[PDB]
């Protein structure tokens, strides 16, 4: 998985 | 099982951190769109105070959770000036 910051 | 949060959204970046969905899973037992972090003085910490596991049910009328992480992630951003977060409990830790 990759955490993408929003 | 579904809460309702409106939240201010901030200009090019909103303040909240997303993991993963069917694409990209932080779980391949439940694809919902989970936040795990909240961005320090953005939009999660200014106006609220919520936790980061609040799994992204719909965002505005966009049907997330069963996506790609980049739908939900884009659906959140798409919400212009104001997310209108609802979010259904499945897994909480």
């Amino acid at each position: 998985y990759k955490k993408t910051e929003v | 099982e579904y809460e309702e949060i409106t939240l201010e959204r901030g200009n090019s970046g909103l303040g909240f951190s997303i993991a993963g969905g069917t694409d990209n899973p932080h779980i391949g037992d439940d694809p919902s769109i989970f936040i795990t972090k909240i961005i320090p003085g953005g939009a999660a910490a200014q106006d609220g105070r919520l936790r980061v596991n609040d799994s992204i049910l719909f965002v505005n009328e966009v049907d997330v959770r069963e996506v790609t992480h980049s739908a939900a992630v884009e659906a959140l951003k798409e919400a212009g000036s104001i997310v209108r977060l609802y979010v259904m409990r499945r897994k909480p830790p």
